[PDB]
This record gives structure tokens, C-alpha cells and sequence, in this order.
RNA sequence: UGUAA
């Protein structure tokens, strides 16, 4: 039994750094570029990160908002090679990682859901189809444990908000498959409520 | 050039429909796009595909129905 | 990080035993015996196994039916102190164990979900709302890992079907939350298909 | 016999109401029903509880100058 | 959940 704890929002303070921007421009773009890098490299590898707090002894997740509808979580493609946890690392140091000199270590740990792109479309499962052989995109889920106290930066362009997770059940079209599909998946934790102070 | 390839299992991958067009002597495989259930992702059991001969055209239309695709012969159709 | 085994359906053979009827005959009457036993034992603790095969290259879910309407999974009422694990294999044994005499060892290992019900009814979710401090029912999902071959023997009153992934995803309508949920919790498995 | 109480947050718990009843004295309370959102399981902001006569008036006079969670109940009859 | 960002 995975015993996971958790610490309240404000144990935690929000630091800003510089904006970060997505490689493509638009949707169409997005999968023009999976075209032609699936004919380069295969099939792409995408990790994210499942960052957890608490307020009033019920589960929040860490989301990075853009604009008013788009709600993501951090992390992104992984380079040829790379392995899954040291990518994940390195994606989050870029995301949300503190400016100073001070080391701000990532504990990745537990795998919660892998999630494949049949097609250069925006359908994503669970499983692969029986009828699909060479799968676009694996994508891969991690839970990231925060320690009892940290700093983070968020860049200028995005917004962190903790999501708690009755807004995400049953509301895919408020957050999409994955990202509402998280209460069921973390329900195997056992969390400990820690208070302030 | 486009014909529809129905009766299929939605465990027939692009592999055995490929392996199986290849067999036949249909080398101008142009594409093979399956209709799938968006909602879960599972394959509704036929697909359209391109060729680039009526030679071609003929020997899928003719020699195709005749083999079994995982115990089901497939129903070929122009478009 | 887990490796699971999954054998082809074909594999197991599926037998019949003596019905055996639930507690309770109505809805009305499962409702009730819940609202009296939360009075004297308090929560009612559920556990319930997720037996896995395979069937064209794909993850397929044993589950129980005797409507033509409603499934379950094999599980049910822990006896009050009973370990959670060690009770599970008791109610397997109960629903799918055979008769013929042969030892059938349950291998029960990966927690895979936790769900709760705030009231006596219906509406189970897989977090304690945060106005509840003592919900109803605690149920406890786990996953069963199975020999490469089996006998089972499936009581008269109830049919098995090995449900694929993809019915069961997004299908509550179909299967409840609870079944049509599997689906994203199982992913975090790499299952092989031996052939 | 029954009485409304709202302006609630929907992480004010039942153990949280039944307290702070019993801090206004009155210790005959039947059952406190939540009204909640059937789709995720959240608290609506209000509940229903079942109650003597004297601890009715007593809590519609007396509980809404008790603050939970930083915010002040709303008392009303059936 | 897609540039209204």
C-alpha cells in the first residue's frame, strides 16, 4: 500500500520566471510537425507530471492554465533516447523549476496511466486498438511527490491553479479524458492530510 | 483507385489487410484509412483503400472475397 | 515498472456450480440491510478482484451477469476484522472456486482503485467528499494475477463474460462507473500476451 | 421536526454542524441531511436537520452568531 | 479542454 503525503496549497509559494512557448502555433501545425517526425524519428514519447496538494483534507492537482479553457499538465516530449524519469525531471526544471541556486530535487516515483494516439487526430485511450499496430504518440503519466516545503516558477505566460478532484470527475469536457479520467487512477494512494503550521 | 473493404474484425490490423492485399500481386497500395468508433476507439470493421492500377482494381475486387481474413471473408465495393 | 501475465481465453475452462443468491432480493431490500448494519458495525468494507485475460492481442475483464442489464465483479462483504487480502480470496473461492478438489491458490497483489459512498444510495465515487467523515461503504479494488491455465466454476444464477477494454471505456450507461472506469487505472500495467 | 441550514461550505462536515449545536445547548438532535451534487459527490452549501420545541427556537435564535469556516449559517423553517 | 492565449 502506497502511502503518499500530502501538504496544503500554501505550504508551497509561487515564484514567476520568463514565458515559455509551445513549438507549434495552432492545432493544425501540431500535428503537421507529429507527420513529419514520425516519418524521422517514429512514434513520439510524451511524459507529464501528476503534481498533488490538498485543501480541506480533499485531493487537489496542479494545473497549468492558458487562457480561460486550456488546462495542461507540466511536462512534454521526451529526445531520442532519453529515459522517461530523467526527461520528466528535466521538463519539469524547465516548467516549474525555481530560479536561485538552491537545488530543487523532483521525486518521481509512481507510474499512474499510459495513454496512446492511434491517428495524427486528437482521440487518445487508455490501450491500444486491436487494429492498431503502429501507434503516433505514448504518452506516460508519473506522480510527482512534493516535500513539505518548496518554491516553484511559473513562466509570465501560464497560471498555476490546484484543481480539486470533484471538478475533475465526469468532466471531460471541462478538461479532457486524461486530466478527468486522474480521480479514478489516484484512488489506489493513501493520502495523509497534513495541517499547517 | 478507391474501394471500400468491409466485413472485417476490428482485430484486423493494417498489417494482415496489407499482407493480404500483397499477396494477391496488388503492389500500388496508394493508402489504407480505417473508420474507427471515435468513443472508444475500436474499428468498425471496414476501411477505405487506395490503389493505383485497374489491374489492381480488379484482382482486389475479384480475388479478395475468395480468401478469409481471421475466418471472415471481406466484401469489396468501388467508390 | 509491473509486469503482468495475461493467457488467452481459450486457456480457461468455465464450469458450473449451485446457485447462490445474494443477501437481498430487492434494491429496496439491499438499501435497508445497509442502514441497519451501519448502526452495529459501522462502514461495510467491499472487496472486489479484477481477473485479466487476453483475446486478440488485447486486455479483456471477467465479469459476472445476471440480468441481461446488470455486472459485477467477483468480490463482496468482508466479515468485520477480516484483512482485506485474506478475505478477498475467500469470496473468489466462493463465486469461481471449483469443486473439483484441486488446490486453485488466488494470487492477489496490486491495489487498483478505492471507492466510497457518502449515503444509502446508489452513488459511489473514488474520493471521500470532503463534507463526509463517515461514509457508508469503503470499496477496495484489486487486480488477480491468473495461471497460464484454470478450471473455474461459475454458480447457475450467474453467467461470465470476458469484456474487452474498449466496451467498457467511457460506457457507464453499459457497465456503472465502477466496471466502465477500468480501463485507465489497468493502464499502468505492461501486460505480455504469451501465446 | 425540521429546520434548513444554509450558507455552509462544502467542507463543513457533518461532525463540524453537530458541534457547534451542541456548543448552543441542545442536545437532541435526530438527523442532519446534506443536499449535494449527485454527478461528483460535492456539498450543494446546505443541509436539512431533524430536532423539543425549545431547541428549535433556541437554534434559530442562537446559531447563526457562531462563524464556521469563516462564514456565518443561514436558519429556516421547513 | 485549444490560440479568444
Amino acid at each position: 500500500e502506497r502511502t503518499i503525503n500530502l501538504y496544503p496549497l500554501t505550504n508551497y509559494t509561487f515564484g514567476t520566471k520568463e514565458p515559455l512557448y509551445e513549438k507549434d502555433s495552432s492545432v493544425a501545425a501540431r500535428f503537421q510537425r507529429m507527420r513529419e517526425e514520425f516519418d524521422k524519428i517514429g512514434m513520439r514519447r510524451t511524459v507529464e507530471g501528476v503534481l498533488i496538494v490538498h485543501e480541506h483534507r480533499l485531493p487537489h492537482v496542479l494545473l497549468l492554465q492558458l487562457g480561460t479553457t486550456f488546462f495542461k499538465l507540466p511536462g512534454g516530449e521526451l529526445n531520442p533516447g532519453e529515459d522517461e524519469v530523467e526527461g520528466l525531471k528535466r521538463l519539469m526544471t524547465e516548467i516549474l523549476g525555481r530560479q536561485d541556486g538552491v537545488l530543487q530535487d523532483w521525486v518521481i516515483d509512481d507510474c499512474i496511466g499510459n495513454w496512446w494516439r492511434p491517428n495524427f487526430e486528437p482521440p487518445q485511450y487508455p490501450y491500444i486498438p486491436a487494429h492498431i499496430t503502429k501507434p503516433k504518440e505514448h504518452k506516460k503519466l508519473f506522480l510527482v511527490q512534493l516535500q513539505e516545503k518548496a518554491l516553484f516558477a511559473v513562466p509570465k505566460n501560464y497560471k498555476l491553479v490546484a484543481a480539486p478532484l470533484f471538478e475533475l470527475y465526469d468532466n471531460a469536457p471541462g478538461y479532457g479524458p486524461i486530466i478527468s479520467s486522474l480521480p479514478q487512477l489516484l484512488s489506489r494512494f493513501n493520502f495523509i492530510y497534513n495541517l499547517e503550521h | 483507385i478507391a474501394l471500400y473493404i468491409g466485413n472485417l474484425t476490428w482485430w484486423t490490423t493494417d498489417e494482415d489487410l496489407t499482407e493480404a492485399v500483397h499477396s494477391l500481386g496488388v503492389n500500388d497500395i496508394l493508402e489504407i484509412k480505417f473508420f474507427e468508433n471515435r468513443a472508444n476507439g475500436q474499428s468498425k470493421g471496414f476501411a477505405l483503400v487506395g490503389v493505383g492500377s485497374e489491374a489492381s482494381s480488379k484482382k482486389l475486387m475479384d480475388l479478395l472475397p475468395k480468401r478469409e481474413l481471421h475466418g471472415q471473408n471481406p466484401v469489396v465495393t468501388p467508390s
